[PDB]
């Protein structure tokens, strides 16, 4: 479904933007409810589909989302932030994901790990991106996270 | 000449060509294809391409086509400019009898564009472009001009034959088609040659398929086909790697071409067919036994066929005797 | 008949470039490149009369003679043997085996100690 | 299928004890028993037991042709290997699964050890077959190719050439397939051309650095290819010459150097080719007239040697030019003419000696002297009448009258003639009118344009006056009394006589045009009364007078042009190096006083050296000099080692626009790069005529050089001569290649090198980023740059300080020329590129060690150069270096760094069925890079119309291609840490991710 949503052009209508925008709101909400289960259901098979569709879903993400957050951020800013910040607590999952897959050393998890690992990285290379198109390179900033657990712990 | 005075009397020359006759078309585009720049190739060629029509009268077509062949013999920027319009048309209405005639010249006059002259033709035919009545008019009122190369369509038949998709397969079995239809007596024995080879090769699809060409052939032109069974028959020398299904074509086309016509030729194949048959029925070896059986029970369906004397149904009759004892 | 001469005329102008059109490669490769021809092997068989060897055809007997004995004065000690016929030391492998090996096969040569 | 593995393994055993002439019986039924089992195994057991045969018939075929032990005769062998290919192709032909497995096994980058003599015979054989022909004659150009680039990449390392033992080539094999094809192989030969075909056409030059070289020896083997096969195989020999002139005989101004070459040494067996393919070139001839001028020059000197030998190609080739000298098209006389000026500089005797019932008589006429000269005599007649035509084709008459004066001797007179009869057309007789020259009659206009280029006719006249008045003597009279004439009137011209300081010279107006056009003739007719004046009347002041006065006339009048808003200088190459000569190291009382006036004149020196500078540089580019005798590279190698001797003279005699010496240094650099590219077998007599072996020559010359650049490194920086010091730097380096790198004289070179490195700190980064590229020259040929790679590393650290801004790095100062503003981005991006050949070595040993299974020690030397590559990159990674390619270069080799580290990674996890050696590499990759990568991206990422979103989006790959080298790195340490048992993610810490968050 998300693959579906294309960003348009900068020119369209504003309630256009806004209907969209709206619209990968709920997408990430629904992403987020999904990635959320696996912490009670933490079986191979649910942790496989969890990190292989989680990529394709932070791809589509980049790919159709992003372009539109770049036409819409100076009208759009409040809405903007939020949905990326509602966001980032999404991708944070997948990071626990997969240090989780790799501490067990399970081949057939980490097989899809380096890959995610670039998405979620190009993800946040993507938003910088976005901010100097806007000219708020100085806004971006970049902070290490925390090594959590699936349950939330951290690892240290 | 001013460069700009050579290029307006030169737009002159091509700008009323539909309009001259036909003997003065050599020498016109003889003139204009010597006057060709390095960059004024590309528009030059593909205005030549759609201003030319071409629709002694069958003489003065060859002298045309004997200018180009010419022009371009020691040109390979105006041979492969020529492909480049071609490539660049994406409408089956503008595809002509011209287009696919300049198509094979290209290819046997100059071997530096084998490969691409035979990717291009792959994405027409697939696309649709190019369609069994261009092949077949093409064949039909120029074959004078493309017997000059009949080595070389068969080269080309023989390579679309090796391919995947049947809209390509099925082109490359009509390029043998309508070679075997148009072309002299020694063509016609390198077209059945090509198809010998196909059928020993050892591929499903090619086999199957030049089968179906072979057995196309001998409907149509029963006459030519009867004096090449020779080669045809050899191919029972190469039962080995064929499955039961294709011995049993192979048998049917061989069976057909023998009782096709009642002449002495014919007799001489069918005691042959039979006797072929009678020694692979008694062989020791049980393969060869089972492809007699079915040899000989294909060969008593053409015997038997309804469209028969008497002397044919005890004759027809002795062979299913055979087969029953063996 | 493509051109004829006599051996002095040669140097003629109009002969010579005569003779640049009619001699053939083969004599040019010897008498202006001065190339060298081949040489001619032939394969032998050494056994113990009671190790195949390739050489040249014009190879003596005292050769192949010095050969065994460094395997094993070479003159004086071994005599070579060719269908149980003694081999000359002078004679050549060429002469041995078109007049004495009389057969088809490669030439077989066997030694034993004088 | 089993129980047929098992049988056929059982007849290879059969194949090293059964007779070699049973053989070939055996090998059928087992082929054919394949059919209804195993594939593959049946041709691999046939390939690998005749690839071992011929090398074992190889290794003792070498050696004297006395008494040799040889197992298989050579005539045998070749008949035996010859009918089993011919089995295996007749088998692919009804079977089509054997075809695939022979591809597929012989599938190529890796080396591909399994290509050999008989399976690449084998392979050329079975492109008989229309379906496998292209897709096995692109596995053997592929295969030729990656051998180029191997042998390439082994002859620049020698850290690389250690651990490798040294392997054939497949280049070497294919030649030998051609030799061995001697014996009958006839089914190899069209393969075998084709093959030949597709090299040249593919790797051709397209001029219209590092993969151009493989790519030249790959053209270059098609080229013997084919002409080895085409001595051997007189049935194939037709075809080759027939595409062979179908890519010269072409309008398509396509580079066919190569093919031009190919054809020159074809030709060279001009009986070999009269014999069966002599209609192909008079097919070729006919159609010169419609091949354009640049194009029949070239050809025609290509086919010469056919001509020389062959009467009939001279007639054909004169009645085909005849025509079109009476064809009335224009761009084929010109044609014409240049087939006649050929052939009449290179032949002193021309001339011989149909309907349907018309037949050629053998007349047995003597040669006539008198008719012949007759013949001759015509055609230049002929030739005469072209004087009157564009001016191109004066052109190419006056470049070739002196040609032709020089081949014949009869037709001295008649050129004489000719030439002075068009002097009179623009030659003012009268003795006190100016100009000289009537300039405007040279002139047409219809557009303004040039219709005579009197500057190259009085070149042409001068110099074939020079060589009528000392050649033929042991009109001349009065061509010397016109050039006097010439000479004193042009002199005591005013300059306004041409109508030319400055009166329109623009490059649009039209009398602009007609005053350029008119400028460059009065230059160049200076230059050729120059050029006279020096030989008459020997060395007298006078004439040199004369000559300082005609220069200033070319030199007032080239100031004048330059200043308002270019063309070749028309002394010849023998004359500048006879001028130079005379005018720096002539010491004779006699010659001193009369050659004062020119060394007095400071700009005559200058235009001196520049104009050899010229034809060194005209070498250069186009391969030949433009004067007479420019196209003898014998001539053109001896003026160079005379104006070589001047130049090098000059600038050690005496120290220092540009100065003399400057210049002599720059064209002391250019000869040295002529000669290496051109006179490579003449380089030891070239050395020898400079005043043993060629290193010990070149390391006499590289000390001279060696105290010069000592001189100016010891002068102060405002003082230090960099364009001089740049240039000396390129001469040292074109000869330090002339050394043997296992020398005395090359460890000099490399220990001097590394002395001023270490202690010069100039502060030019043009100079620092050529030296470090000398010694990183000299130093990969010598070892591994590792160590040295480490210890600059540390030094551009140690100057850019620190990410972290709370620890303190220590100067090392290891070498004084990576100073604070050389560090980056020049020796930092010059580190990086040589880190990257490094990285390209390693990563070249394990694909060549994993495709191979000395394990043992190419394992530890891996591992080494790693260890102490990682350190080099753990200096850079924690460096605070600028924003620009530094950091994008750093990132991008540090992901290179990673690739290498998992090919490594991934090799043991192909033999673990871990030393210590690899668990210290992992463990130390883990704490001294990973972690700082973490650091290093933090780093970077904090501080701080279409193509504004081009550039974005193209900042955003380089960190996530890193992080994914990282992760790939340590999925791959999971797998070896499973399969091995010991656990290498204890070395590694938790993978550190960011998250972006808007101020």
């Amino acid at each position: 479904t998300v693959k579906k949503i294309e960003p348009g052009t900068a020119a369209d209508s504003q309630q256009i933007h806004e209907e969209k925008l709206l619209y990968w709101n709920m997408a990430v909400r629904d992403f987020s409810i999904l990635i959320n289960l696996i912490k009670v259901f933490d079986s191979h098979p649910v942790l496989h589909v969890c990190l292989k569709y989680g990529r394709l879903f932070v791809e589509a993400f980049l790919k159709q989302c992003m372009p539109l957050l770049d036409f819409s951020f100076r009208k759009h800013r409040e809405d903007v932030l939020s949905l990326l910040e509602t966001f980032q607590l999404d991708t944070r999952l997948l990071h626990h994901l997969c240090g989780h897959s790799k501490i067990h050393q399970d081949t057939r998890l980490t097989q899809h790990v380096p890959l995610l690992k670039k998405t979620l990285e190009l993800l946040v290379c993507r938003v910088k991106a976005m901010l100097t198109l806007n000219n708020c390179r100085e806004a971006f900033w970049l902070g290490n996270l925390k090594n959590r657990d699936l349950q939330g712990e951290e690892i240290k | 000449l001013d460069p700009n005075f050579l290029l307006k009397v030169r737009q002159l020359v091509m700008d009323k060509l539909s309009s001259i006759r036909l003997e003065d078309l050599p020498v016109i585009i003889k003139f204009i294809l010597h006057s060709v720049t390095a960059m004024d190739t590309l528009e030059v060629i593909s205005e030549l391409r759609e201003k030319l029509d071409l629709q002694s009268g069958q003489s003065c077509i060859i002298l045309l086509f004997d200018v180009i062949k010419s022009a371009i013999r020691y040109e390979k920027t105006i041979s492969e400019a020529w492909i480049k319009a071609i490539e660049n048309t994406a409408s089956v209405s503008e595809h002509k009898v011209f287009d696919l005639v300049m198509l094979f010249i290209i290819y046997s006059t100059n071997t530096q564009t084998k490969k691409y002259i035979d990717r291009v033709l792959r994405n027409k035919i697939r696309s649709g472009c190019i369609q069994e009545q261009l092949l077949q008019s093409t064949f039909s009122v120029h074959y004078l001009v493309l017997k000059d190369m009949c080595s070389s369509i068969l080269s080309l038949a023989q390579s679309l034959l090796h391919s995947l998709d049947q809209s390509i397969i099925s082109f490359g079995s009509l390029l043998y088609k309508y070679a075997f239809k148009f072309f002299d007596t020694y063509c016609q024995q390198e077209v059945v040659g090509a198809l010998v080879t196909h059928i020993c090769s050892g591929n499903e699809a090619e086999v199957d398929t030049a089968l179906d060409v072979l057995l196309e052939l001998v409907v149509l032109n029963p006459s030519a086909m009867m004096m090449n069974a020779v080669f045809v028959k050899g191919i029972l020398d190469y039962l080995d790697n064929i499955s039961p299904q294709q011995i049993r074509k192979l048998f049917y086309v061989l069976s057909t071409l023998a009782f096709s016509k009642q002449n002495e030729a014919s007799s001489h194949i069918q005691d042959d067919m039979h006797l072929v048959i009678r020694k692979q029925l008694s062989s020791t070896v049980f393969k060869y036994k089972l492809i007699g059986i079915i040899g000989a029970v294909t060969m008593a369906g053409i015997m038997a066929a309804d469209r028969l004397s008497d002397e044919q149904c005890t004759q027809v009759t002795s062979l299913l005797q055979l087969v029953h004892s063996c | 008949t493509l051109f004829r001469l006599l051996c002095r005329d040669s140097g003629g102008e109009t002969e010579s470039m005569l003779l640049n059109e009619t001699v053939p490669q083969w004599v040019i490769d010897i008498t202006v490149d001065k190339n060298m021809p081949k040489f001619n092997k032939i394969p032998f068989y050494l056994q113990p009369h009671a190790d195949r060897l390739s050489a040249s055809d014009m190879l003596q007997v005292r050769k192949v003679m010095e050969h065994v004995y460094e395997k094993i004065l070479a003159e004086e000690k071994i005599e070579l043997l060719c269908q149980d016929q003694v081999l000359d030391p002078n004679m050549d492998l060429r002469t041995v085996k078109h007049f004495i090996w009389k057969s088809g096969g490669d030439l077989t040569l066997h030694y034993r100690q004088k | 299928a089993e129980e047929v593995e098992f049988v056929v393994e059982k007849a290879l055993s059969m194949f090293s004890k059964m007779n070699l002439q049973e053989i070939p019986p055996l090998v059928y039924q087992l082929l054919v028993l394949s059919s209804k089992g195993s594939r593959k195994s049946v041709l691999e057991g046939i390939i690998a037991f005749f690839s071992a045969l011929d090398k074992q018939h190889n290794e003792e075929q070498s050696g004297d042709e006395l008494l040799d032990v040889v197992t298989v005769p050579s005539g045998e062998l070749r008949h035996v290997e010859g009918t089993i290919i011919l089995h295996i192709v007749f088998a692919i032909k009804l079977d089509y699964e054997l075809g695939r497995e022979l591809v597929k096994h012989l599938k190529v980058g890796d080396s591909n050890n399994n290509l050999s003599p008989f399976s690449i015979a084998l392979l050329l054989s079975v492109t008989r077959i229309q379906r496998f022909q292209d897709q096995v004659l692109d596995l053997l150009k592929t295969s030729v190719v990656k051998s180029f680039k191997d042998l390439q990449l082994l002859q620049g390392s020698k850290f690389l050439q250690n651990l490798v033992p040294h392997r054939s080539y497949v280049s070497t094999m294919i030649l030998e397939v051609v030799k061995n094809s001697v014996h009958s192989w006839d089914h190899v030969t069209q393969g075998l051309v084709e093959l030949g075909f597709i090299l040249m056409d593919s790797y051709g030059p397209k001029k219209v650095s590092l993969s151009r070289m493989p790519n030249q020896h790959a053209c270059k083997l098609g080229a013997n290819i084919l002409l080895e096969t085409f001595k051997i195989h007189e049935m194939i020999r037709q075809e080759i010459l027939e595409q062979v002139l179908n890519r010269v005989v072409t309008r398509a101004s396509s580079p066919i150097s190569h093919f031009l070459d190919l054809l020159s040494n074809i030709v060279m067996y001009a009986p070999l080719v009269l014999q069966s393919c002599s209609s192909k070139v008079t097919e070729a001839f006919d159609y010169l007239s419609f091949l354009p001028l640049q194009t029949v020059q070239r050809l025609l000197k290509a086919v010469q040697p056919l001509l020389k030998v062959s009467m009939s190609m001279r007639d054909c080739l004169i009645l085909v030019l005849r025509k079109a000298m009476f064809a009335n098209q224009l761009d084929a006389r010109k044609s014409a003419v240049a087939g006649f000026l050929l052939l009449l500089k290179n032949f002193k005797v021309l001339g011989s000696l149909l309907s349907v019932s018309q037949v050629h008589v053998d007349v047995h006429s003597h040669y006539n002297s008198v008719a012949n000269e007759t013949f001759c005599l015509e055609i230049m007649d002929s030739l005469r009448r072209c004087l009157s035509q564009q001016a191109d084709v004066r052109l190419m008459l006056y470049e070739g009258f002196y040609d032709v004066l020089r081949r014949n001797s009869q037709l001295a007179n008649s050129v004489m003639q000719t030439l002075l009869s068009q002097l009179k057309q623009f030659y003012e007789p009268k003795p006190d009118l100016l100009p000289p020259l009537k300039l405007e009659a040279c002139i047409l206009t219809q557009k303004i344009s040039l219709q005579e280029p009197l500057d190259y006719l009085l070149c042409c006249i001068q110099h074939c006056l020079a060589w009528y008045k000392n050649t033929v003597i042991p009109f001349y009279e009065d061509l010397d009394d016109i050039l006097e004439s010439i000479t004193n009137r042009m002199i005591k011209s005013e300059l306004e006589d041409f109508e030319l300081k400055s009166a329109d010279f623009s490059q649009s107006t039209s009398i602009g045009i007609k005053n350029n056009i008119c400028a460059f003739l009065v230059m160049g007719v200076c230059e050729v009364l120059i050029e006279y004046n020096f030989s008459i009347s020997s060395f007298s002041k006078n004439r040199f007078e004369d000559i300082l006065s005609l220069f200033m006339c070319y030199k007032k009048l080239s100031d004048i042009l330059n200043e308002k808003a270019t063309s070749d200088s028309l002394l010849s190459m023998k004359f500048v190096s006879s001028l130079l000569t005379a005018l720096f190291r002539d010491s004779i009382q006699s010659h001193q006083e009369s050659l004062s006036v020119l060394r007095s004149s400071n700009e005559f020196m200058r235009y001196a050296v520049n104009v050899a500078l010229q034809k060194v540089q005209q070498l250069k580019e186009t391969g030949h000099v433009s004067g007479p005798d420019g196209q003898n590279p014998e001539k053109i190698f001896q003026n160079l080692c005379d104006i070589t001797r001047v130049l090098l003279w000059r600038y050690t005699s005496i120290p220092t626009g540009k100065s003399i010496s400057l210049l002599c240094l720059e064209g002391l650099q250019k000869i040295f790069s002529a000669v290496q590219q051109f006179y490579q077998p003449k380089i030891q007599q070239f050395l020898r005529a400079l005043d043993v072996s060629v290193t010990q020559r070149t390391a006499f010359q590289i000390r001279q050089f060696q105290r010069s650049l000592l001189n100016l490194l010891s002068s102060q920086e405002e003082d230090f001569n960099s364009k001089e010091a740049l240039l000396l730097v390129t001469v040292l380096t074109s000869l330090s290649k002339l050394l043997e790198p296992s020398s005395p004289q090359f460890v000099q070179m490399l220990s001097w090198t590394s002395k001023i490195c270490k202690e010069n700190s100039r502060e030019d980064a043009l100079f620092c980023k050529s030296l470090m590229n000398l010694l990183f020259s000299l130093h990969v040929s010598y070892k591994s740059p590792v160590i040295l790679l480490r210890d600059l590393s540390q030094d551009i650290h140690g100057h850019l300080g620190d990410i972290d801004q709370d620890v303190e790095v220590e100067k090392t100062n290891h070498f004084a020329i990576v100073n604070l503003r050389t560090a980056a981005p020049t020796v930092c991006l010059l580190v990086l590129s040589q880190a990257e050949k490094v990285l390209e070595e390693v990563d070249w040993l394990i694909t060549k060690l994993k495709g191979q299974v000395p394990n043992q020690p190419v394992e530890k030397a891996i591992i080494m150069q790693l260890g102490t590559l990682l350190t080099f990159f753990h200096e850079l990674v924690q460096t605070a270096l600028p924003s620009g390619s530094c950091v994008d270069t750093l990132l991008k080799d540090l992901c290179k760094m990673y690739t290498t580290l998992t090919a490594l990674v991934r090799y043991y996890l192909q033999v673990c069925q871990i030393p210590k050696n690899m668990e210290k590499l992992v463990k130390l990759s883990g704490s001294h890079l990973t972690p700082l990568c973490y650091s290093f991206i933090s780093y970077v990422q904090n501080k701080s119309v279409a193509t504004a979103m081009a550039r974005v989006l193209r900042e955003t790959k380089p960190i996530p291609n890193l992080i994914f080298a990282i992760e790939q790195y340590e999925k791959f340490l999971i797998h070896l840490s499973k399969k091995s048992k010991v656990n290498l993610m204890q070395h590694m810490k938790l993978s550190t991710s960011r998250d972006f968050k808007i101020k």
